[PDB]
């Protein structure tokens, strides 16, 4: 059994109303169960056997189905419920679940402001040099990072991190760390970072020469 | 020939813990008492614990005792040690051995032994995080680096507080080094360069450390 | 409230073995079916492995079979997850939790979850040494440095085989990096440090890597 | 609780010798006493248990005798193969406690380490890590203290030792002891030295450097 959840990033105003889809590549009959998660915290089981909302889950959370087609429904969506939601089937001794929805609170498109910084003269003294690439109050969440030293594509030496939705803003932030020795860092001269994002139309590159 | 073997050996940090596993071939380990013995630096041979048929009664060394927990999958044929709050001088070779001999009797020795796992505990528990300033080069960019600390958290205010409009402390990403790293930042006026002082309040609770740190330009 | 803790992650290395713990509060787990599942980094949920009651039923998902293993402990009420031989894909925040609901059932969900274990397992599954000079200051002392390898071992050889008098290699070190380290070393007579020349012969076949590393004085 | 206590800690002999190890238990234990031998990084291995019974397989030359307290472990015409550490263990119902160890080693003349210090290779300097190595060669017995420091300064906690087996030809033993410092460490001072006691050294022997000369 395969489960195929739709869509993956259902972006919503605050009070909607909205349905999300689980398809079974098989019959599961109502063997079909609901769980929210929220980033860093454990799933919490919302509804199951695709109808049975759980003791103390809010009504506003209801879902239906059987066979093979299932469907989530939030009916008047609070700030609380933005968040993951997978669906699970469910057997015996076995499971499999969708590949998760992400409820987003829905804004208007807005590209990142690039910012780079290089590594601060004290860490180099010490012998590692990290490199900062920020990219400041985007919407929607997906963006890419490329790092280019002296043109050349870097790979398997940095590590990201992006916030939550913004409370004021509804948008997201991004910080991707290029680290590499003091040692390694003075090989090169150009050091550059390339944003792709629905905001804008070619990639943007923000860079800086060692020194 | 009956055979044990250890997995699950490494290195932790003191205060941490970590599982070890014990497999076997060649016989079943329901009807032996098994135990855990590990070999310290110095060269002897330190019982650790042991688990009687049926689980009876688990024993354990005094030195261990309410930090590890020892359990037996007769059906698997699966010993199992829980190590928590690790200590320096748990570090040592562990092995899985039965208590038994060619004929089984009322009380045998240990007549069948793993190889070993290697345990190794760092005496440092926690480690304050080194903070580098991200200088900024309309609207303009600042913020500190706050590198190389565990375990979380980290706390990170600008101003003593009086600084929130436009920060952005990112979650903390696991360097391949096990050491925690996060960034915090904030956008202002580029016009306030030159007066404005900002400072990052790095707070780590856990290794009682506090970072004041004025970010500037360069 | 019903409580389930997993102990045990960290950082593994490819290849490498790791063994988690659950442990619950205010409920036995004897009548429950207890499974593991994993968030791995997309977001998406992953069942693991599922451990009936009696232990009478073991199920893998098929990306984990015969390299992982799940045990229960229904006296002292913990389930076991041993990773054997990990890769790159199985780096996840790894959850034990419970089947079942207000009502049993031969069929019910997972009303109850551990926080999550994060585990992280690193590509590389081997590293070659670095190798350098260990250089002489009527007897005099040279060697090599063979630093910063993974896993062991390393054999160490002088002049192709020709220099055995007087070669000591020593046992390796686990360095706090986790990463190995070791030294050989030769004695010669001081009178030939001009003519002959002494080139140590490191092979690490794990990485499949070999080094010639000439020694003379600086 | 019962404590087992060998003697002698380190036993020297010649190959060929017979040699007796003793294991003291603090209380009586019958003769619930079991010997393991145990080679470096391998596993122990059953010799000998219930004080006497040899474990099938296990050569005749190893044989136990003892009651109560008192036990002894006796090796008649030693072998290569038989230069090893010997435990003995009380073993009870649930739980066993095991004597120190007493390691077997092949008998020569004391022999003071001859002492050299490495500095770091430029090469290994220039990555942004210096490893000083100091080599305590040839001596005997194992016992040795080796001691780094850096502008006359005792350091402390960033050190780690290895020490080999007796030599195949000269029964001695060799030690290293790397001291590790990062480049940037290492380049804030000048003189660097270890330190080196053994009972074969009449006063403490040092080899040092400066970086740079
Ligand atoms: O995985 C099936 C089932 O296992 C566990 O319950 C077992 C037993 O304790 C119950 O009394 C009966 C009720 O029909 O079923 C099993 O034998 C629980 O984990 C349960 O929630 C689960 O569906
Ligand atoms: O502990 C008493 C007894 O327990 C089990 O039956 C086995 O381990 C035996 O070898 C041992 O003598």
């Amino acid at each position: 059994v395969v489960m195929t959840q739709s869509p993956s990033t259902l972006s919503a105003s605050v009070g909607d109303t909205i349905t999300i889809t689980c398809r079974a590549s098989q019959s599961i009959e109502t063997w079909l169960a609901w769980y929210q998660q929220k980033p860093g915290k454990a799933p919490k089981l919302l509804i199951y056997k695709a109808s049975t909302l759980k003791t103390g889950v809010p009504s506003r959370f209801s879902g239906s189905g059987s066979g093979t087609e299932f469907t989530l429904t939030i009916s008047g969506l609070q700030f609380d419920d933005f968040a993951t939601y997978h669906c699970q089937h469910y057997a015996g001794y076995s499971a499999t679940f969708g590949q998760g929805t992400r409820v987003e609170i829905k804004r208007t498109v807005a590209a990142p402001s690039v910012f780079i910084f290089p590594p601060s003269d004290e860490q180099l003294k010490s012998g590692t040099a990290s490199v900062v690439c920020l990219l400041n109050n985007f919407y929607p969440r997906e963006a890419k990072v490329q790092w280019k030293v002296d043109n050349a594509l870097q790979s398997g030496n940095s590590q990201e991190s992006v916030t939550e939705q913004d409370s004021k803003d509804s948008t997201y932030s991004l910080s991707s760390t290029l680290t590499l020795s003091k040692a390694d860092y003075e090989k090169h001269k150009v050091y550059a970072c390339e944003v792709t994002h629905q905001g804008l139309s070619s990639p943007v590159t923000k860079s800086f020469n060692r020194g | 020939e009956v055979q044990l073997v250890e997995s699950g050996g490494g290195l932790v940090k003191a205060g941490g813990s970590l599982i070890l596993s014990c497999g076997v071939s060649n016989f079943r380990i329901s009807a032996h008492t098994m135990n855990w013995v590990r070999r310290v630096p110095g060269g002897g041979l330190e019982w650790v614990a042991s688990i009687s048929t049926s689980s009876t009664y688990r024993d354990y060394a005094d030195a261990v005792k309410g930090r590890f927990t020892v359990s037996r999958d007769d059906l698997e044929d699966f010993v199992y040690l829980q190590m928590h709050k690790m200590r320096v001088e748990d570090t040592a070779i562990y092995y899985c051995a039965r208590k038994g001999s060619d004929r089984l009797s009322d009380n045998d020795p240990f007549d069948a032994w793993g190889p070993g796992t290697v345990v190794t505990v760092s005496p440092a528990s926690t480690k304050g995080p080194s903070v580098f300033p991200l200088a900024p080069s309309g609207t303009a960019a600042l913020g500190c680096l706050v590198k190389d600390y565990f375990p979380e958290p980290v706390t990170v205010s600008w101003n003593s507080g009086a600084l929130t409009s436009g920060v952005h402390t990112f979650p903390a990403v696991l360097q391949s080094s096990g050491l925690y790293s996060l960034s915090s930042v904030v956008t202002v006026p580029s016009s306030s360069l030159g007066t404005q002082t900002y400072i990052c309040n790095v707070n780590h609770k856990p290794s009682n450390t506090k970072v004041d740190k004025k970010v500037e330009p360069k």
